[PDB]
């Protein structure tokens, strides 16, 4: 799971649970205001708003098969 | 596997 909270550490909840495996990277699009993440399981790249709303994927990247870190 | 090294 994807998890999101306030800055503080409490209001911790889920907002990505569903079609996860090995959420390795996190990273934030600063002028869309979307955070993006990145599967070593499923190998994808994935995209949605900052309330895990609005989930999007990325096409397939060639060679793309354990990303750490994006 | 995914484990830190
Ligand atoms: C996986 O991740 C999902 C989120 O993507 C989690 O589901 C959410 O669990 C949360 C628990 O903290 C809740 O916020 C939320 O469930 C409810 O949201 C309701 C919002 O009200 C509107 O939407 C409902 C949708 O069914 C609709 O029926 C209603 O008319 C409104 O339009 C709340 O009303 C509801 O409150 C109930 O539960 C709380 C306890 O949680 C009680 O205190 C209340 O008295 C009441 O009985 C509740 O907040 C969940 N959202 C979704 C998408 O279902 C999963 O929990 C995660 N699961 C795992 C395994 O990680
Ligand atoms: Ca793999």
């Amino acid at each position: 799971k994807i998890m999101r909270a306030w800055s503080d550490g409490s209001h911790l909840m889920p907002i990505v649970n569903t079609s996860l495996g090995w959420p390795n990277g996190l990273a934030i699009d600063w002028s869309a205001s979307r955070l993006y993440w990145v599967d070593a399981f499923f190998d994808k790249i994935e995209h949605s708003t900052l309330d895990g709303l609005d989930r999007k994927r990325l096409g397939h990247v060639d060679q793309m098969t354990h990303p750490f870190g994006l | 596997x995914n484990x830190x090294x």
